[PDB]
RNA sequence: GCUAAACCUAGCCCCAAACCCCACCUUACUACCAGACAACCUUAGCCAAACCAUUUACCCAAAUAAAGUAUAGGCGAUA
RNA sequence: GCUACCUAAGAACAGCUAAAAGAGCACACCCGUCUAUGUAGCAAAAUAGUGGGAAGAUUUAUAGGUAGAGGCGACAAACCUA
């Protein structure tokens, strides 16, 4: 029902409403599979519940009662997301070796940069593929002189960075 | 060696290869003649290109060793 | 002449703001005559489980105890889970054990994965 | 009777300084290069 | 001198890299990068077979892997065909011999004045004028909308006539019904695939027009040739074809006798309308092909003269201009040159109105013409009106 | 007495050392159909020669020295 | 994305006179003859009146093309983002 989006009406304009702690990954590592599965939904609810309150409350001008309900109810689904991601990722590396989830490779761009290139899903080969194919995933040699210039600029940030820092350390040395 | 130089006449085979011996090399480093850096790159990641090991395997093996030094000690 | 504000659907000529959107999913395809036809697999189900008697909340009580967070591994999966069995029956192929060579074969193929979420 | 050079088309705007064009020559891929190498946050139009 | 430049032509391949032609060693190709870079060389891709399978990415085998491929070439005649000598080519065709005129056994159903209608003229009139000028809010409707409007329209004003003649029950119009006949001509097989619209079935066959002495004395008369052209000449020469004989419907069909075939040329364009004469053709084909299809569902795919002609009428018109047709099949041997020929009675260019103004024509502040049809021809709508009542 | 006036570190310069989730080439940042086009090729000129026309130093792979020497050069500017 | 020319596929052209017209008068529309105003202006070329064309070698929207010693030009060395 469109009730379950709005909190008990006994904590409407209640100014603090009383909540328990985040679920913890750790504590949500001992629970089933299943239970994480209701657990998301249960969670999933209470954060539409908050969303609702926080949007209304911006409507009303007014402040939101316990506004950190919602930064509890995130970082418990953050952490039931990170629980299902571990079981998952370990699964894979069992059964795969893969410790990636989406195929990628390693390919030089138009520009001469490396990039991680995460693959897409198509039903007809890549040699087939026409829109695939005009895609450059290497550069040619004029691209070479701008390389050098993008490693120089990184290199005179950093030169700077660190004399920066160590004249900093020693006008604190000479302060103290 | 190749018997695919004139297959069914041995002997001319081996003439030619005679003919030609002075320039025999090992195959490992006949196979990376002529070959351009971007090729030779290429060759090199097809040869140690191998698919991950599952953990299980590793985990498997790793755990039957142990199972087998506990039983001897 | 805007080069900094997102480029949106909202922008170009009729034919433009028609073939640009705003990242949902494709349900189907379009036919002849621009008729739609929705392809029912290619909906997302929502596979909602049934919340009665659930005893876990949003949040928990102040009074449980701390504990020490312990990312579970490849290797304590292993030994939680197959170590066992694996020792039971090494004391007495490993697709006994739960091993697959192969995704191909399953709905829910852990690389490439095939599955939402 | 002048000024107003800059009748805008969204169609013509991509089509002659759009991503697709800088990328479709190695003169424009230096452009965009160029542009990279400035730090422009804008690289096409 | 070969159509299709060479820049318009599919541009060759560039050529194979010399590493290929090198028996001893494997070529080092970007298959394995899953993508070009110019300094490699090209993969030779085998070529992929789940493509031509998924019913929206399909591509249809050869035409001869077709199940219907036959190495004999039929010749059809389907509703987009012009035949380029019309009626003559027609008749050579189906073997039939032409008359002029309507026959008289149907002419004589309305020269009584209880069969014409009651405010005949007044009816046709508002039929004509609801159908030019006030179909719709647009000030001159597209013969694309007049002509199907006028068709109909006249067919509802015929059907009035059940007042006087209970018969008129018995029969349907109906629409998107689709024949096909097959038959031989000189070893020359020719099938018609007639799609039109607007057949008139009948729970009645028609009474036959022509009496056997008639149909006997066709033997004299020479089926006219023309030459060089041959009489294959526009027809769709096709190897995928079906010989089967489709009356259009299931069996058990009621009404299922054809009584009249309303062919009408809507098109807006005058090219993609069809000349009167082969719209004629067009006529004569498809009540042929349909009186044949009925002759082989009822007496049997035997080559022989029917001793119960089958008649089959049509209409075809342009909305304007009217041609009416009687087509009597009193033989399947269609083979031979000789022997009794099918024999049609044919009225031609009968307009129902010489010109409609949608727009009153004023010269020098003077209506000279009104709105309205002029020049209005009630002795076609009577022949339209006798093709509808015969039968009844 | 208004406007102002002043301030010191935000950083920067030169050295040394050290080698540095999803989306996106189609109208980029756009989940999802038949590829094939795929790159390579002397710099020129300003300028000096008081014009200019041959000529006129330019990341080299040990600094110094040999030595601005041998040489080259409208045997001249210069190299 | 102006402008010059071109390509593809569009659109507009009242009324009267005349009768199938690079026809007449004259709207829309295009232009810019003459005068006045304006001259850091409303405007880096405008305004008001007047005037030329206005079914054509017309005007015009959209997309595309030709690039600098080059393009384009019913040649004014005109136009190719004031
Ligand atoms: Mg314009
Ligand atoms: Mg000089
Ligand atoms: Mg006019
Ligand atoms: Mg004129
Ligand atoms: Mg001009
Ligand atoms: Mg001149």
């Amino acid at each position: 029902g469109l009730e379950e989006f709005f909190d008990d009406p006994k904590n409407w304009g209640q100014e603090k409403v009383k909540s328990g702690a985040a679920w913890t990954c750790q504590q949500l590592r001992n629970k089933s599979n299943e239970d994480l599965h209701k657990l998301w939904y249960v969670l999933l609810k209470e954060r539409n519940m908050l969303l609702t309150l926080e949007q209304e409350a911006k409507r009303q001008r007014l402040p939101m009662p316990s506004p950190e309900r919602l930064d509890k109810v995130v970082d418990s689904m953050d952490a039931l997301d990170k629980v299902v991601q571990e079981r998952e990722d370990a699964l894979r590396l069992l059964q795969t070796g893969q410790e990636r989830a989406r195929p990628g490779a390693w390919r030089r761009d138009i520009f001469g940069r490396i990039i991680w290139h995460k693959f897409k899903q198509w039903v007809i080969p890549w040699h087939l593929n026409k829109r695939y194919n005009r895609k450059r995933f290497f550069a040619l040699p004029y691209v070479d002189h701008f390389l050098r210039l993008e490693r120089e600029k990184r290199a005179r940030i950093k030169a700077r960075k660190e004399n920066l820092e160590r004249k900093k350390a020693k006008i604190l040395l000479k302060k103290f | 060696q190749d018997p695919q130089l004139h297959p069914e006449d041995p002997e001319r085979r081996a003439a030619i290869y005679d003919k030609y011996k002075e320039f025999a090399i090992p195959e490992e480093e006949a196979e990376w003649v002529g070959l351009t850096l971007e090729e030779a790159i290429e060759k090199q990641r097809l040869l140690e290109e191998k698919d991950p090991v599952p953990l299980f395997k590793i985990y498997v093996a790793e755990l039957i060793q142990q199972l087998q030094q506990q039983a001897l000690s | 002449a805007d080069r900094m504000s997102k480029w949106t659907s909202k922008r170009g000529p009729r034919s433009f703001r028609g073939r640009k959107g705003r990242g949902a999913k494709g349900i189907g395809f379009l036919t002849s005559g621009w008729r739609f036809v929705q392809i029912k697999e290619m909906v997302p189900e929502f596979v909602v489980p049934d919340l009665t008697g659930f005893k876990l909340k949003p949040y928990v009580s102040y009074l449980a105890p701390e504990s020490e967070e312990t990312p579970l591994t490849a290797a304590q999966l292993f030994s939680e889970a197959v170590a066992p069995a694996i020792e039971k029956d090494f004391k007495d192929n490993l697709e006994k054990y739960g091993f697959e060579p192969t995704q191909e074969g399953k709905l829910f193929q852990l690389y490439p994965r095939n599955f939402l979420r | 009777a002048r000024g107003n050079e800059y009748q805008p088309s969204n169609i013509k705007r991509k089509n002659k300084h759009g991503w697709v064009r800088r990328l479709s020559t190695p003169a424009g891929v230096q452009v965009i290069l160029r542009r990279m190498l400035k730090g422009r946050k804008s690289l096409s139009h | 001198y070969e159509w299709g430049v060479r820049s318009t032509r599919k541009s060759e391949p560039p050529p194979l890299d010399r590493v290929y032609e090198i028996p001893g060693l494997e070529p080092i190709t970007f298959a394995g990068k899953m993508h070009f870079v110019p300094w490699l060389a090209r993969p030779i891709f085998p070529p992929w077979d789940r493509g031509y399978k998924d019913p929206r990415f399909y591509r249809s085998p050869p035409l001869h892997e077709h199940p219907l491929y036959k190495d004999q070439a039929c010749y059809i005649f389907h509703h987009r065909c012009r035949l380029l000598e019309g009626v003559k080519q027609a008749l050579w065709l189906t073997k039939t011999k032409l008359i002029e005129g309507l026959p008289e056994k149907v002419l004589s159903l309305v020269d009584d004045p209880r069969n014409h209608i009651e405010n005949q003229d007044e009816c046709v009139l508002n039929v004509i004028s609801h159908a030019r000028l006030w179909q719709t809010t647009e000030e001159i409707p597209k013969r694309e909308t007049y002509c199907p409007v006028i068709v109909d329209n006249l067919i509802q004003l015929c059907k009035s006539q059940i007042l006087k003649h209970p018969s008129l029950a018995r029969r349907i119009c109906v629409q998107n019904s689709t024949f096909s006949a097959t038959w031989n001509r000189e070893s020359l097989l020719l099938q018609v695939r007639g799609s039109g619209g607007a057949r008139l079935s009948t729970k009645d066959p028609l009474p036959t027009i022509a009496s056997r002495e008639e149909i006997e004395a066709t033997k004299n008369h020479v089926l006219e040739t023309f030459y060089p052209i041959s009489p294959i000449i526009d027809l769709h020469e096709c190897n995928i074809y079906d010989v089967k004989n489709d009356t259009g419907f299931q069996e058990g069909y009621p009404y299922p006798y054809p009584h009249t075939l309303y062919l009408l040329d809507k098109a807006n364009l005058r090219p993609h309308r069809l000349q009167p004469d082969q719209l004629r053709a067009k006529m004569i084909l498809f009540a042929f092909g349909s009186a044949l299809a009925q002759a082989r569902l009822l007496y049997g795919n035997d080559a022989k003269v029917l001793e119960q002609p089958v008649v089959v009428q049509s209409v075809g018109t342009d909305g304007r201009v009217f041609h009416f047709l009687v087509f009597q099949l009193n033989t399947t041997d269609l083979d031979c040159n000789e022997g009794v020929k099918n024999l049609a009675w044919v009225d031609s260019d009968q307009l129902l109105y010489q010109h409609f103004w949608c727009l009153p024509v004023i010269k020098k502040r003077v209506v000279v013409e009104p709105v309205g049809p002029v020049g209005f021809k009630p002795e076609t709508f009577r022949k339209f009106l006798a093709l509808y009542l015969h039968g009844a």
